[PDB]
């Protein structure tokens, strides 16, 4: 459960930062991808 | 550490009242808005040219060719609108909760309000549209009302017979330089407040219940900043022009006057008052008093209770004041014709009579009801 | 980044009055403190009378 | 003033998260090029802008090389002309304002770059005006070079009906009915007045999503750090 | 520095080393992400693009 | 600063750790009642000025229209 | 603790993602605008220059 | 008023050493010069246009058509020169009398020095003459030296492939905005100093002999202001072009390069160093160190006496340092040819060896002579 | 366009409409603006005199 | 601030009112001797670096000229 997480990546502040930075690095990829899917589909047939 | 000491005393440990509502967020929002404006203004200044041949062309070049330049420009415009929204709610908080008894803080505030209005006026002149040019001539003309030295003063500011390039360039310089004076005056503002500490919505001495600011009113200010950014970005990214004037997208034609000339949403209350008074000079004065009546406000407090939390009659008078302020904002928009004019005349009479006469008499009556007077 | 002056210098190509860099006709830095040869843009010799330089 | 107020039309670029139909912008650019460019100017729009909107780089150049432009000074110092470039702006239909005034019977065809933004309820107005050249009623009489367009201020626009059904043929073949043409040119003029309409709305979606995540959370962090106090239970126990 | 050439001083650092590395790591990741450094990001399978 | 702000006596003050207490205890459980409690203590002081602003605004609009409307009898 | 901090860590990434985005556009603003970027295809006449000359 | 307290705490009842010489005037002069620059800059901003077609035309319009516009422009230019004269003498006072042991004040100082140099560089780019354009390209090119991200950074600042309008406008914005940051950093500079009080030329603890500032060091600052104004107005009204370059009175020609490219005289010492190092990068670094070596200065103090009043060998080394600083200022002017180059190379070697090596060794020797080491 | 007698507000007339016409009319050389020539030339007043008389 | 700056003892300090004393007592009477006294305690530390700057500056100039002067032997 989160416990395992906490004791590993969320309890030591240094690791807290590490998890944040790494997550953010990937979040952008996911967010942009997911968001684009939503926007483009909403306007599909009108782009380009 | 002599630089960190300030923060510890001011931002990290300052003893703040535990019960201040979300309205006390607004002033911090104003500071954030000021920075935001300054930052966006700096990124408008790297491409804007203050020449009457090229000002509209530079603004269109910002919107069309600079990468995300439309974003920074509409963030600047809607951030000026957000600045005036937060300013009006800050002043309304100060009027409602009796915070004007901090007299030095209140007077530095009304000086800041005058400076912000002048900055926004010259900034709206800056894109050199149709609406900017006719708006500038109008208010610059306001000065001519002065009894003896008026003409000279107007010509001085214009820098010539009529607003023309001479004005635009000096308005760019003044619009650039005044927000830093606003920042210094805000430091004096917070300074005179540090000597006293904030007020609470009950209006009582909150010395028995004060908490730190770092973990309690910082995350609250962060949440308020996030909500204000949500409203600002839904104003910019979804309804960008909803708070603008379509006629400002035409170039400035000194020959023609856009028929529907009107000051921006925030200047309207004043506009109404000016139009209401028949005499030109009278209008100018009343207009000024409109803003200045606030400064006069700490000398009109005749109650033994600081806040309006326990004062229902003055609460009713306060909400009637907010009501006819909204009415004056609407009238300014309406054109000159019956019956908009009469409302304007009454609304101005009611505004000055509620602030000057009705609230101290009501406070005396409220003190009489509690067997205090 | 100054302008080399053509038809001047000790290498019959170029000379930059800013710090004394002498470029040969090839635009190669031969003497001075200039680090690398002048750049040759990717032009196009459409004709012996027409050259589309980038 | 007293003016007909154009109704609200169900456009597509109105959707909170809806982008402009780009085929309609392409058709409206064709409408401007074949009809509106004779008298109106587009000083702040250049061919490069189109690239990535409804045309490709090569196509845009095609468009660019399909017009003539002056080219500063010759080496001789004699101003010369050149094939339009993707960097060239749209050509002036009148070298100077006076020329336009003269040709258009004293009327200055306004630059249609920001017309939609400059006209209250522009998109509608535009459509209405272009499709609102109705006959003047009894009691009103207009001089030459004037037309009773209820929507136009004064109902006396110098421009004559600029769109007769089948005025131009759409390359796409979509029937060129007056309306289909007015709707296309209103979409295009709109695009002109805001080339970033589409890009912005994307950010909008993204912003909402982010706020929809950050706003709720920031609230949980605030309510964590404020729970401590919000559970404080005071009590006065005087010595008694 | 004389005082810093010490036995406990060394012990302290050794104990402090891991944390220090973590911080550099965060920054490095941060820099890669903030700058959208693609030279580095091209290695990451999903981040690619 | 803190320590010299005020003088209180015999006021005990209990509290709990953030992580030990539920984040949103009965948030909608009592929040709704309270918000509603609040609205009924302030609605009579707040709302009727804005109600008569709405009436004056509509009135002005209509009146203005009638003002603009043409009187056929005028021409005769 | 892991529930409360995960929310702090979650929020951070989000803010971090927005903060990089805001700062990125700004930074990008100072980069070359479209007008300049669209510069290419200079045409040169060989006849213009004779041997031993630069232009 | 609480503010009066702050007003007094820093200028009236501040305990100052009774024996500080005229050199201690100079920092106050710098503050006055800052204001003067800001005031003159504001009156240049009401007519200047940051467009490459119109910048030279606007400057000539200021000099020829604005009433006393030539006066304000040449006051601005010679006030920048007076600012750098007072800055160099302020830094020399700090180096000679051991005032760098106030480490926070010294570091805020070297930050202020970097900001002032950047402001003056972009301001000299602003009139868009021949010399401004080639000077800008040169220093902007300096950045390209960066090992990996250099090219990008240069292009960023330029805002395009090469300095052009894109630069001019953003340089106008940055040159406008940085003196207010300089004023805020000067406020931090004054704070970090009052915590410790000013130093005296003997370098001893002056706590036994301190006097007020209002009647003793105020009239002294007023007299220094009057003398500095005399030198500034005899620089403006009698020799308005002895410090500037004539080639800046030509318009900016990208096709025509000048035969000899210089920055303005106060950058020369740095210019010499840059030219001296063969490697481009080396030059840039050394150049930076030239200014930064000062920051490094408080860690090089190895003497038990703070000031150089009782230290003759380090006095000799200090005046040799001032001597080859003047030599480096001269060399920068001289063109690239024998033997100017060798002097430049030596002078730079001697400059870095005197600051880095010779002064702490001399301080150790001086401590050995007094039977202290 | 149209030509009118100069006014006290008119500036001094151009010899050429553009600098490329000056290049064509002066064998490739560009005669510079003489408005600030004295200020733009090192030791201008002297230079001017010397050049014109040298 | 004043009062808490330092601790001295038994140091009496006499003074006179400004208007009671001459403004420039023996200004040139002793000023000159003193200024001269001062210059002779600092001239040997200050002046010889600037003297050799003057020699190096002249030398550089002349050397540069000679450098520029055409080599007669060359081109013949
Ligand atoms: C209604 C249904 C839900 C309900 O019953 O909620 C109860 C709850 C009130 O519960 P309560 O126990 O009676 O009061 C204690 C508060 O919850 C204690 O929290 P609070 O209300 O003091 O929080 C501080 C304040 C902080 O608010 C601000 O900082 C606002 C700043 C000013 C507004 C933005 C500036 C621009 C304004 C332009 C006009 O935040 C709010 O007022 C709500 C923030 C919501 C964030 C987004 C949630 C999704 O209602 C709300 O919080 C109202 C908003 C959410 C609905
Ligand atoms: C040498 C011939 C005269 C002589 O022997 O008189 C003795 C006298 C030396 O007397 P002492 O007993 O050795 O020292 C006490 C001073 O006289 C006590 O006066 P002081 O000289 O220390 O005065 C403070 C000093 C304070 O100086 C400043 O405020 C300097 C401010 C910064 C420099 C100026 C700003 C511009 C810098 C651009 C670089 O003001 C001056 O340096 C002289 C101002 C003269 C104003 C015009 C009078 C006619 O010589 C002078 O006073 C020389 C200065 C006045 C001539
Ligand atoms: C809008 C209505 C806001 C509202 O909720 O009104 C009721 C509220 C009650 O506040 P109170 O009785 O003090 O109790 C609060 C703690 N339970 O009363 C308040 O919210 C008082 C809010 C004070 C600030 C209101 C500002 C409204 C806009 C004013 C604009 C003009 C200000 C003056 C300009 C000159
Ligand atoms: C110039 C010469 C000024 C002068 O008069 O020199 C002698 C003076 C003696 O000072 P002192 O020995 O302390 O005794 C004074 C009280 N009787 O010595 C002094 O005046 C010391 C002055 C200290 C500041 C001198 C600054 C000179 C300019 C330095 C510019 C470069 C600084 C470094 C830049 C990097
Ligand atoms: C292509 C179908 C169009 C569109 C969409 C518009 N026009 Fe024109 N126009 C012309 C002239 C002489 C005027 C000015 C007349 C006057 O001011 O009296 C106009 C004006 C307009 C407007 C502005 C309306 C306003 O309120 O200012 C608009 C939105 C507009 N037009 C749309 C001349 C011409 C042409 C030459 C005969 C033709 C072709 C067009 N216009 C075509 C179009
Ligand atoms: C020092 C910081 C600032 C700078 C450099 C600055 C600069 C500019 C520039 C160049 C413009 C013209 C571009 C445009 O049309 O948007 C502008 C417009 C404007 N500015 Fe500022 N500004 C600053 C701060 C502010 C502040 C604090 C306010 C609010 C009071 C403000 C209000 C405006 C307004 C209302 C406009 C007109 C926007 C429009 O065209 O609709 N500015 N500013
Ligand atoms: C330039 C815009 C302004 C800024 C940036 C600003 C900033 C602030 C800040 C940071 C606070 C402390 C936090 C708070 O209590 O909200 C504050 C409080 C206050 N401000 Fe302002 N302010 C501005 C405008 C004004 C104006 C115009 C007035 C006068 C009407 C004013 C009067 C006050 C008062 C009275 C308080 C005390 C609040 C209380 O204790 O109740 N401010 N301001
Ligand atoms: C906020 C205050 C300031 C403003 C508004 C300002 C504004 C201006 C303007 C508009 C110009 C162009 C007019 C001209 O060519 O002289 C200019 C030039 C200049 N400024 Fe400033 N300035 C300010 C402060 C400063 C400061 C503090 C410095 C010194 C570091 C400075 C140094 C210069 C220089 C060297 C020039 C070039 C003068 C020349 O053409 O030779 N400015 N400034
Ligand atoms: C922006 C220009 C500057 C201003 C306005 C300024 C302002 C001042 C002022 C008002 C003082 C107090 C009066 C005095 O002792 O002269 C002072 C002192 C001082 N400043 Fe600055 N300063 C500036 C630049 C610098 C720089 C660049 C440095 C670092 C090299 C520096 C380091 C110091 C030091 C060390 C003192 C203490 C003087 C002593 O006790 O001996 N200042 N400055
Ligand atoms: C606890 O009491 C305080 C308080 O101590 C402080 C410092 C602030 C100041 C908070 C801010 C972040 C506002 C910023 C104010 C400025 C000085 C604006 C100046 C802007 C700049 C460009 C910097 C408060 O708002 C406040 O009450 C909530
Ligand atoms: C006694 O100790 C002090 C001292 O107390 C103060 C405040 C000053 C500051 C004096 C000045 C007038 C300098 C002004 C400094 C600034 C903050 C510059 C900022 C400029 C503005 C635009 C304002 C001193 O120079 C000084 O030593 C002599």
């Amino acid at each position: 459960i989160p416990s395992r997480l906490y004791s590993l990546l969320f309890r030591r502040t240094s690791t807290f930062a590490l998890t944040i930075a790494v997550g953010a690095l990937f979040f952008e990829r996911a967010f942009d991808q997911g968001a684009d899917a939503i926007y483009e589909h909403i306007n599909e047939g009108k782009l380009w | 550490h002599p630089l960190f000491k300030i923060i510890n005393h001011s931002f990290i440990d300052l003893p703040a009242p535990s019960n201040i509502s979300s309205w006390w967020n607004f002033g911090s929002l104003l500071g954030v808005c000021l920075m935001v404006q300054i930052i966006t203004g700096l990124f408008l200044a790297m491409h804007y040219t203050s020449d009457t041949m090229t000002a509209f062309s530079s603004v269109t070049h910002i919107c069309r060719d600079v990468n995300y330049g439309w974003l920074i420009r509409y963030m600047h415009a809607n951030g000026a609108s957000m600045f005036f929204i937060c300013l009006f709610l800050h002043v309304g908080r100060g009027l409602y909760y009796g915070s004007y008894t901090f007299m030095e803080t209140w007077n530095i505030g009304v000086l800041l309000l005058f400076a912000v209005m002048a900055t926004a006026f010259m900034g709206y002149v800056l894109p050199w549209g149709q609406m900017s040019f006719w708006g500038a001539t109008v208010i610059t003309n306001l000065l001519s009302a002065i009894p003896y030295i008026g003409t000279t003063l107007v010509e001085w500011i214009w820098g010539g017979f009529s607003v023309d390039k001479a004005t635009l360039t000096r308005f760019f310089a003044f619009h650039f330089i005044l927000p830093f004076i606003i920042a210094a005056l805000a430091i004096v503002h917070l300074l005179f407040l540090h000597e006293t500490g904030s007020n609470n919505p009950t209006g009582l001495n909150s010395d028995a219940d004060k908490i730190p600011f770092h973990p309690y009113y910082t995350i609250k200010d962060i949440l308020g900043i996030l909500i204000m950014f949500l409203i600002l970005m839904t104003l910019v990214l979804f309804f960008p022009d909803m708070l603008g004037d379509p006629d400002n997208y035409m170039p400035a034609n000194p020959l023609n006057t856009p028929p529907h000339i009107k000051p921006e949403w925030y200047f309207l209350f004043a506009y109404a008052i000016l139009r209401s008074i028949p005499n030109k000079l009278g209008g100018v004065l009343a207009l000024i008093l409109s803003i200045l009546i606030l400064a006069l406000m700490p000398f009109l407090h005749t109650s033994k209770q600081r806040s309006l939390m326990f004062r229902p009659i003055t609460q009713i008078l306060y909400w009637i004041l907010v009501a006819n302020l909204l009415i004056l904002t609407w009238i300014g928009g309406q054109p000159v014709e019956h019956p908009f004019i009469i409302i304007g005349q009454l609304a101005s009479i009611s505004y000055f009579s509620i602030i000057l006469i009705l609230m101290p008499i009501s406070g005396i009556i409220e003190d009489k009801m509690l067997k205090l007077y | 980044g100054c302008v080399p002056i053509a038809n001047a210098g000790d290498f019959g190509g170029y000379y930059c009055p800013c710090h004394g860099s002498h470029y040969d006709a090839s635009g190669r830095i031969r003497k001075g403190p200039a680090p690398l040869n002048l750049e040759v843009p990717a032009y196009e010799f459409t004709s012996d009378d027409v050259v589309v330089v980038g | 003033d007293l003016e007909l107020h154009p109704p609200s039309y169900p456009w597509s670029h109105r959707g909170l998260l809806s982008s402009l139909d780009h085929t309609s912008i392409r058709r409206g650019f064709q409408v401007y090029k074949q009809v509106c460019s004779s008298c109106h100017s587009m000083d702040y729009v250049a061919y490069r802008h189109l690239v990535g909107v409804c045309y490709t780089e090569e196509e845009a150049k095609a468009l660019a090389e399909e017009v003539e432009v002056q080219d500063g000074p010759n080496d001789d110092g004699e101003m010369f002309m050149r094939p339009g470039k993707l960097s060239d702006y749209f050509p002036k239909p009148y070298p100077n304002p006076e020329a336009a005034r003269a040709a258009n019977n004293g009327a200055l065809p306004p630059d249609l770059s920001y017309i939609v933004r400059a006209r209250h309820g522009g998109e509608d107005y535009v459509f209405s005006l272009l499709t609102g050249y109705c006959e003047p009623p009894t009691g009103v009489s207009l001089r030459e070079g004037l037309y009773f367009n209820p929507y136009f201020p004064g109902q006396a626009i110098g421009m004559a009906p600029p769109i007769y059904t089948e005025v131009l043929e759409y390359d796409d073949g979509t029937p060129a009915t007056m309306s289909q043409v007015a709707k296309d040119v209103a979409t295009f003029l709109r695009w002109a007045s805001e080339p970033e309409h589409d890009h912005r709305k994307r950010m909008g979606l993204k912003m909402l999503l982010m706020m929809g995540l950050l706003l709720p959370l920031t609230y949980a962090m605030k309510r964590h750090k404020w729970s401590v106090l919000k559970s404080r239970k005071l009590a006065y126990r005087p010595p008694k | 520095l004389s005082r810093f050439l010490g036995p406990r001083y060394r012990e302290l650092a050794r104990n402090w080393i891991p944390t220090a590395g973590m911080w550099g790591t965060v920054g490095a990741v941060g820099l890669v992400w903030a700058t959208d450094w693609r030279l580095i990001l091209d290695w990451v399978p999903y981040i690619n693009g | 600063e803190f320590g010299n702000l005020a003088r209180i006596r015999h006021v005990i003050s209990y509290s709990l750790s953030p992580f030990e207490q539920r984040a949103f205890p009965s948030y909608f459980s009592k929040g709704i009642p309270n918000v509603l409690r609040r609205t009924r203590e302030r609605i009579l002081r707040v709302a009727p000025p804005f109600v008569v602003v709405y009436l004056i605004y509509t009135w002005g609009n209509q009146e203005f229209e009638q003002s603009k409307r043409k009187n056929p009898a005028m021409y005769e | 603790k892991g529930f409360s901090y995960l929310v702090t860590a979650t929020t951070t990434v989000g803010v971090a993602y927005a903060a990089k985005n805001v700062v990125s556009q700004f930074v990008s603003s100072m980069s070359a605008s479209a007008d300049v970027l669209a510069m290419s295809k200079i045409e040169i006449k060989l006849s213009d220059i004779p041997e031993g000359k630069n232009m």
